[PDB]
């Protein structure tokens, strides 16, 4: 009952169970500064059932820094007034209202979730004892500048179904023993990788039913490839065979009061450097409510008095704290840092707390992830100027801007810089959108010298409406770049924004040229592959750029920034790559679902758009018979062969010659070639050790015979013949009760099992019929597209992974789970992807205010189902050495490529050079993948290289003339040094 | 001395080493319980990430501490 196609990205993070229980959850949202709004943003993209907003503060000025729902001419109203309709726009499934002041008891009785933001202490700590005690979840959400703590209550029992949010890992058996403790013995080549204290189930274990079908028992890891069970004592004689499945059991947790957990708090660590700080910020926030006891407002900017205010209110609470509370030493100065930003609101901050404030609140009417417990302290103290000494009485104090929750912080210089800036966006997607969103809270590029280049492809889809709030269901079809340009410049009038459509690669080298990274400053990646990223990072390498990387994977984000001169590259590391299912057990021997929708993918590729782009290819191009005959051995026969089935053998004239093709075919790959795969290997067949050869990860297949009245052997024919006609360009139908009458009368062609080649290849380009014999034929390949639910697509995979499926006994999966490993989508929420991004322009503010030291940069790291937050200084950039010179891989060799003469440089007057100049005796020098000059060169190859110039070599070796657009040109050495040996050196920078 | 690493997935892992050990020693102990390469572990500790050729007395590394492998992330 839950809209799919919405929640598509979401529902592989939460489930439809946990989805379910967000529908009837009722949350409010109390306070709509820039925390507020960002808290309730995340809550109506995730679909809870309603939310309800509540403020009785006008919308001042101080409070345009962060909410981008206060226009500049809403100041002085209700911010929950104005900002409903926004709100209850991004989701049309979530009815938002608001509330006009009254905070009481019979109000709180018609939510579920209750979130206080910027509410004072005494006036938290009477709605924390009312909820607590009448089972309602609260979430308490806090952030002062630089600053920010987070808290929660979810009651004194609290069922949790997933406490890490990972999928259930399996295992196959190989041996279990008959012991009290019974010993599990896994395959080997595959470790189980579970924990202690596990819960594990059996299935398909011969010699142990009683095993089988059992509920969760505790396990003890005793090693990698072994681990124990339940009492085994009077348990029947195991045989072979086996998998094991790893369950997780709800559990359940306790939280104390808001009035206890504030005198006994539970502190969660989000930086590990500062691992002393919870504790000691835990005093301040309370200082600082009481600050606003004494004085009635929050601290003044900077200042002396006001900050040794807070000073001696910490040390007062500290000792009416409890004897093991109390801290025997106070930070002096971090409360000090605490009170000149306290009057400081900041976008990313909000942001970042804001989108975990939200997660939290997932947590709590779901179950779904292991919540906070209980408190959690924020800071991002170093995105303050590096020991710079400015003072307030120009900058931080108020002039009544938009921008006074940020000058506040960080100054009117600070802000005048960002202003000026020209920063580069490559992607307009989720973390797109939070990007720009927060560009125009920040400031950067809305002054008079700056620029916001946004650059997408893609269109927008129903997807990305979940958790890409720039977004509407009405600018579906829409470029993503030009439509969100179009919101940010209403958040912010002052921003410019210039949107283009390219994808960023090598092809568009011309657009982006030169010229193009010269006046920039910084680029943002917001990309959703690693190729893209690595080649991002090359050019910005090459330009001298800072680059601010991040990513998402479900409730995982990362943030990796480079500098210029600084840190390393993105690509100076190393990832682990992506699941690769080996050939043979993708062919022939599968075991796991996967393994069959992978399959699956492969067949529609291979059986669709494969051989319609073949025969294309052979209709227009002259020269393809002679292209494929260049190519491989055993691959001119597959394409040439596959061009005489799609153009005589297998072509279909009517829609009935397309019915029989998919029963020919569902014969021919369920049938047929399971037959011819059980002749070369018997059922029973021992391998070269003495085992039965299908035991472990081979399953033993079975043919498959052809029910017209089975329903997934007709969902596959339907999809089958309407896409075969498709590539042919028929007209297909979808009665499925006349193709079913039409089946059973189809022959089969009888199939027997059976236990130069260049000669067939000779006879089949004679027999192909000419191009001029059939002019106006051309066939359609079939561009595989996930997320439509009408072109046959995903309704041919699951029918033919499915029924792959049961030939080798492997259990079915439906079409959302199909869609998420044949489609390969990445699971994504608009949690995570706005708690990262907060992050990111974090670092932004050390980029913008050039950070030379690397303590002041942090790569981040999140989980939010563990939850887990951990910081990283930047590793510097390796550091190489050859001889006397050491080299950075931000260095370069400058040569200019052309002459006190007009003519250009040579190839011996290059190889000189270096010896000369440089005293390195180049060995291996190579442009790109062609290769230029090397030692082993044949001599021929020398002598006509030597005097031609190095661009005429460049060309002459890469079959491509160089474009008029290039204006230098990166080359690769491997020379030799003064010492003696071989050594690496620097890349050279060509000027032509 | 008795060191905790802890994954992205909540799996806390248990090693016996020494204080006079390496972070490459470290990295070799990891392949063996886990199968990740050397060159895919990406470990932090106080605000730092342990690099090749030091020693876990360089990152003052007592008893009971704990490690961080965390990894970076494709979708945007
Ligand atoms: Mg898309
Ligand atoms: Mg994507």
């Amino acid at each position: 009952d839950i809209d799919e196609g919405l929640y598509s990205r979401q529902l592989y993070v939460l489930g439809h169970e946990a989805m379910k229980r967000l529908q009837t959850s009722s949350v409010l949202v109390s306070g709509l500064r820039g925390l507020g709004v960002e808290i309730a943003k995340n809550i109506i993209l995730g679909g809870v059932k309603a939310v309800t907003l509540h403020d009785q503060g006008t919308a001042q000025w101080a409070d345009l820094s962060s909410q981008f729902y206060l226009r500049e001419e809403d100041i002085g109203k209700n911010r929950a007034e104005v900002s409903q309709p926004r709100l209850a726009e991004l989701n049309s499934y979530v009815p938002v209202t608001a509330y006009t002041g009254p905070l009481v008891e019979d109000f709180l009785s018609g939510f579920q979730v209750v979130v206080l933001t910027n509410t004072p202490l005494e006036d938290q700590l009477r709605v924390g004892e009312f909820c607590h005690n009448r089972g309602i979840k609260l979430v308490v959400a806090d952030t002062r500048g630089l600053f920010g703590q987070l808290f929660c209550d979810f009651g004194e029992e609290m069922i949790l179904t997933d406490s890490n949010g990972e999928q259930p890992l399996s295992a196959m058996v190989s041996m279990v023993t008959k012991d009290n403790p019974g010993v599990v013995t896994c395959l080997d080549e595959a470790r189980h990788g579970f924990e202690s204290g596990d819960f594990v189930s059996f299935s398909e274990v011969q010699g142990m039913v009683e095993l089988n079908g059992n509920q969760p028992m505790e396990i003890k890891v005793l090693g990698p490839y072994t681990f124990s069970i339940c009492d085994t004592s009077n348990f029947s004689d195991y045989i072979r065979g086996g998998i094991v499945s790893q369950v997780k059991v709800p559990k359940k947790i306790s939280f104390k009061s808001l009035v206890a957990s504030l005198a006994e708090p539970d502190f969660v660590v989000t930086d590990f450097a500062k691992f002393s700080r919870p504790a000691q910020l835990h005093i301040g926030f309370q200082a600082l409510h009481q600050f606003c006891a004494q004085h009635g407002r929050p601290p003044r900017p900077r200042n002396e008095e006001d900050a040794a205010e807070l000073v001696a209110l910490a040390q007062a609470v500290n000792a009416r704290a409890l004897p093991a509370v109390q801290q025997n030493n106070l930070d002096e100065d971090l409360i000090r840092k605490l009170a000149y930003v306290a009057a400081g609101d900041l976008a990313p901050i909000n942001a970042f707390i804001g989108g975990l404030a939200a997660q939290e609140v997932m947590k709590a009417c779901s179950g779904k992830f292991m919540p906070i417990m209980q408190w959690l302290y924020f800071d991002a103290l170093e995105c303050l100027p590096e020991d710079k000494e400015v003072l307030t009485e120009d900058k931080c104090l108020q002039r009544q801007n938009r921008y006074d929750g940020q000058v506040a912080v960080f100054g009117s210089d600070l802000q005048e810089k960002l202003g000026k800036q020209k920063y580069f966006l490559v992607g307009a997607g989720a973390i797109g959108c939070e990007l720009l969103k927060n560009f125009a809270m920040i400031g950067l590029g809305c002054g008079e010298g700056g620029e916001i280049i946004v650059t997408d492809m893609d269109t927008i889809e129903k997807s990305n409406l979940n958790r890409q709030f720039l977004f509407r269901p009405w600018d579906v079809t829409k470029l993503k770049s030009d439509t969100a340009a179009a919101a940010v410049r209403q958040m912010n009038p002052h921003i410019r924004v210039t949107s283009h459509q390219n994808r960023v690669g090598p092809d568009t080298e011309r657009i982006y040229d030169d010229d193009f990274f010269q006046n920039l400053d910084g680029v943002a990646n917001a990309l959703d592959n690693v190729d893209a990223r690595m080649y991002m990072d090359r050019r910005c390498v090459y330009y001298r750029k800072p680059l601010l990387e991040s990513g998402t994977l479900g409730t995982k984000g990362n943030v990796q920034v480079v500098i210029p001169f600084l840190t390393e590259s993105y690509s100076s590391s190393q990832d682990p790559p992506e699941k690769s299912i080996p050939i043979a057990t993708l062919k022939n021997f599968p075991n796991a679902i996967e393994h069959t929708l992978q399959w699956a993918r492969d067949e529609f590729e291979g059986l669709f758009k494969q051989p319609a782009e073949n025969v294309n290819q052979y209709l227009t191009d002259p020269k393809f018979v002679e292209r494929t005959l260049r190519l491989a051995g055993t691959q001119p026969l597959e394409v040439l062969e596959a061009v005489q089935r799609s153009l005589v053998l297998q072509r279909p004239q009517t829609w009935a010659d397309c019915v029989t093709w998919a029963c020919h075919h569902w014969h021919t790959q369920y049938s047929n070639n399971i037959r011819q795969l059980l002749h070369n290997f018997p059922p029973d067949q021992l391998t070269s050790s003495g085992a039965p050869f299908w035991s472990g990860p081979k399953r033993c297949p079975h043919p498959l015979t052809f029910d017209v009245n089975n329903p997934l052997h007709l969902d596959y024919v339907m999809a089958a013949a309407n896409l075969f006609a498709q590539t042919y360009g028929l007209t297909g139908s979808q009665d499925r009760a006349a193709v079913a009458t039409f089946l059973q009368s189809v022959q089969v062609p009888e199939f027997t099992p059976k236990s130069v080649d260049d000669s067939r290849l000779e006879e089949l380009k004679a027999t192909l019929p000419s191009p001029d014999k059939l002019p106006g034929f051309k066939m359609y390949p079939i561009d595989f597209e996930k997320d439509d639910d009408s072109n046959f697509h995903m309704d041919f995979i699951v029918a033919a992974s499915n029924l792959r499926a049961e030939n080798y006994d492997i259990p079915s999966a439906d079409r959302h789970k199909s869609k998420l490993i044949a489609g390969k989508i990445i699971p994504a929420i608009a949690t995570t992807t706005a708690a990262v991004v907060g992050l990111v322009c974090l670092e932004l503010y050390k980029v913008v205010q050039g950070h030379r030291q690397l303590d002041s940069y942090k790569n981040g790291f999140l989980n939010l189902a563990l939850p887990f937050f951990g910081f990283s200084e930047p590793l510097a950039a390796p550091r190489h050495q050859y001889y006397n010179q050491e080299w950075t891989l931000w260095d370069r060799f400058e040569v200019q490529g052309l002459q006190p003469n007009g003519e250009e440089m040579t190839l011996k007057q290059f190889l000189d050079y270096f010896k000369t100049e440089h005293k390195l005796e180049i060995t291996m020098l190579s442009q790109g993948v062609s290769m230029l000059y090397s030692f082993f060169m044949p001599a021929a190859k020398l002598k006509e290289r030597l005097d031609q110039p190095m661009t005429e070599i460049v060309s002459r070796v890469s079959k491509r003339k160089l474009g008029r657009h290039v204006r230098a040109l990166v080359l690769e050495l491997c020379c030799n040094d003064e010492s003696g040996e071989d050594v690496e050196v620097p890349y050279v920078r060509y000027t032509i | 001395m008795q060191i905790f690493v802890k994954t992205l997935t909540g799996k806390t892992i248990t090693l016996e080493v020494e204080p006079s050990d390496t972070i490459e020693n470290v990295k070799a102990k990891i392949q063996d319980k886990e199968g990740i390469p050397p060159d895919q572990q990406r470990l932090i500790f106080a605000g730092k990430q342990l690099e090749d050729g030091r020693t876990l007395s360089d990152y003052n590394i007592q008893k009971e501490s704990t490690l961080h492998l965390v990894l970076r992330l494709r979708g945007g």
